DNA sequence: TGCCGAGGCCGCTCAATTGGTCGTAGACAGCTCTAGCACCGCTTAAACGCACGTACGCGCTGTCCCCCGCGTTTTAACCGCCAAGGGGATTACTCCCTAGTCTCCAGGCACGTGTCAGATATATACATCCTGTGCATGT
DNA sequence: ACATGCACAGGATGTATATATCTGACACGTGCCTGGAGACTAGGGAGTAATCCCCTTGGCGGTTAAAACGCGGGGGACAGCGCGTACGTGCGTTTAAGCGGTGCTAGAGCTGTCTACGACCAATTGAGCGGCCTCGGCA
């Protein structure tokens, strides 16, 4: 039953850092 | 720094490095009044010509570097003599 | 409503411009007390006690 | 504190959009209706006409409550004020 | 499913409606009573719309059945027609 | 009888218990019965009144004033006064949609 | 003079039927203003009905119709 | 009776909000119906609207007499106005979700045609009903 | 002893039978658009912790309306005039009604844009430094 909650956890765990780091790489130039 | 004080306090910085530090010379400033009190282990002043003003402005840079023995302006006026 | 659109820098009437007209004019306002202009919002108003100082 | 609340008032009085989320309100309509009759259907526009009337009723309630609160000089609002607004406009007692 | 979906009225929406009504500070006592007051309004509008729908023998409520409820409640609405 | 001169602001309650109970109209007939004509004649001169019409006006108007005063009582109590004061009427008359 | 025919003790009597404990000294004349504009708003509609009806005695029906239109209705005058 | 301190003035520094320009796509006017069903025609269809006339009865204008409006001084409760407290609403953060767009299924229901039966308006005679009226009567 | 309540006469009122048909309840075709759920997406919101500042609180204090009270004017109560209202009445003008004619205004279409809807950049107005200067000041 927990797997449908876990797949939501892992995709948001990457999306969190991904958008922040993607904005960092666009910002610093 | 004067606007984001609590957000820069949110980290244990090892060094507060401070460029062109003649900007700290006024002990009256909200800058210097804050900048004495950030928690870091060590500091640097990188002055393009330090001091070169009245005694209170020597005191202001000195007390930011080290808090020791700088207890008053009149003892600092004692300390060619 | 067309004056409200002009003053809002527009020329297509939308429910907002009608609401602005109807609530600026006291005669339309008192004719139209029992009615809502759908998606027109409300007339912008700050109380004197809420304004600065 | 309290300066940005005035900027929120200006922003939401300049804008004209729905302040409640559509899907939660769409459920609320159906979830109430299901004991006035079994299994109501709703046309897509009907939930919006309901939501518009409800938000307009709530904005009018807060407007009348603002006059209640500022009459009592308090800038903050409580049920103490809304229970004048309903009782004096006429929906209760 | 069925539930008390009045807790679908998220607290920022109540704050925004209040801020559109120009009230500046909103005590913790307001929110759950205001949910009740909103629900009480919906109940009458829905009761009436359901009865305009019962004459038509419908299950399907239209924007007209609510506009007619709003007419009998004296809180009329322009834009949906009627 | 027995409380007699008890606490100023309480023969007020002795008055409530008279006027709330009774059927009387609390404005004198004749002054009002002239005033309704003065109010009418600005829009059309030389009007008469049915002797029932002036009473229908008085009874609706005294009921309107009584209802306004009782709503104004809530306006005072909400502001933590037992004295009604002008701003109480202003609140009531705005919220009932009569002044805005 | 006619508007002062709403007597100072009549304001107190009406407010005492209205349940209020105490009256501020400024209430009276502005409350005559409220009674005046209410009377005026119903009387003008009643005259508006009476003029369509050709008559020029203001009837109990003319004022019942004004009060019915304005949602301030009364019963007992033959509605 | 020699020498400085604290504070005001005039000006830069840099960070918040605001008004204007560029473009792409939602939904406008502009067709262009086709299309059919609204809006206008002439007369005859009746009655309801309309004007004089005046019986008939309620509304103004003076009654005459006891009560209410008006005004003051008084008094204890209240409201004007305040300082100060500490409860609590605003505050930013990092946490999570479910609101919204969309793509598609697939089903239940709303709708329109064709039908016919049984319902009501109209029109008359049927037959019994409610009212204005005189003046009785009950609390 | 007054407002409400009693039975008779009058005259029309509600009624029962009738001719003629269109309103509307029904089965079926219709076929939309709503109900549904999932994938995908990230903007919005949930909950906690910080702490400023607001509404409540107890209070000082004044001054206000209620309270008690009397003077004199005017509200409340009948006769007398006359002017309006409700009909009586026939006239005649008003719209209703038959159902064609045919105009434009309708649903729904398709059209090409093209205002104004997002999203980005360059304005004007805000509190904190910096050095000058004088006034106020001490020894």
């Amino acid at each position: 039953l927990t797997e449908e909650m876990l797949l939501k956890r892992e995709e948001r765990a990457r999306k969190r850092r991904l958008q922040a780091a993607r904005r960092a790489e666009e910002h610093k130039n | 720094v004067v606007q984001d004080v609590k957000y820069f306090q949110r980290v244990k910085w090892q060094y507060m490095v401070l460029d062109e530090a003649q900007a700290l010379k006024s002990s009256s400033s909200v800058r210097w009044k804050i900048l004495l009190q950030f928690q870091c282990r060590n500091r640097l002043l990188l002055t393009g010509t330090p001091i070169q003003n009245t005694m209170a402005e020597l005191w202001a840079l000195l007390h930011f570097i080290m808090p020791t023995l700088f207890d008053s302006h009149e003892e600092f006026n004692e300390w060619e003599n | 409503a067309g004056n409200a659109a002009r003053d809002n820098k527009k020329t297509r009437i939308i429910p907002r411009h009608l609401q602005l007209a109807i609530r600026n004019d006291e005669e339309l306002n008192k004719l139209l007390g029992r009615v809502t202009i759908a998606q027109g919002g409300v007339l912008p108003n700050i109380q004197a006690v809420l304004l600065p100082k | 504190p309290g300066t940005v609340a005035l900027r929120e008032i200006r922003r939401y009085q300049k804008s004209t959009e729905l302040l409640i989320r559509k899907l939660p309100f769409q459920r609320l309509v159906r979830e109430i209706a299901q004991d006035f009759k079994t299994d109501l259907r709703f046309q897509s526009s009907a939930v919006m006409a309901l939501q518009e009337a409800c938000e307009a009723y709530l904005v009018g309630l807060f407007e009348d409550t603002n006059l209640c609160a500022i009459h009592a000089k308090r800038v903050t609002i409580m049920p103490k004020d809304i229970q004048l607004a309903r009782r004096i406009r006429g929906e209760r007692a | 499913v069925l539930r008390d979906n009045i807790q679908g009225i998220t607290k920022p929406a109540i704050r925004r409606l209040a801020r559109r009504g120009g009230v500046k500070r909103i005590s913790g006592l307001i929110y759950e009573e205001t949910r009740g007051v909103l629900k009480v309004f919906l109940e009458n509008v829905i009761r009436d719309a359901v009865t305009y729908t019962e004459h038509a023998k419908r299950k399907t409520v239209t924007a007209m059945d609510v506009v007619y409820a709003l007419k009998r409640q004296g809180r009329t609405l322009y834009g949906f027609g009627g």
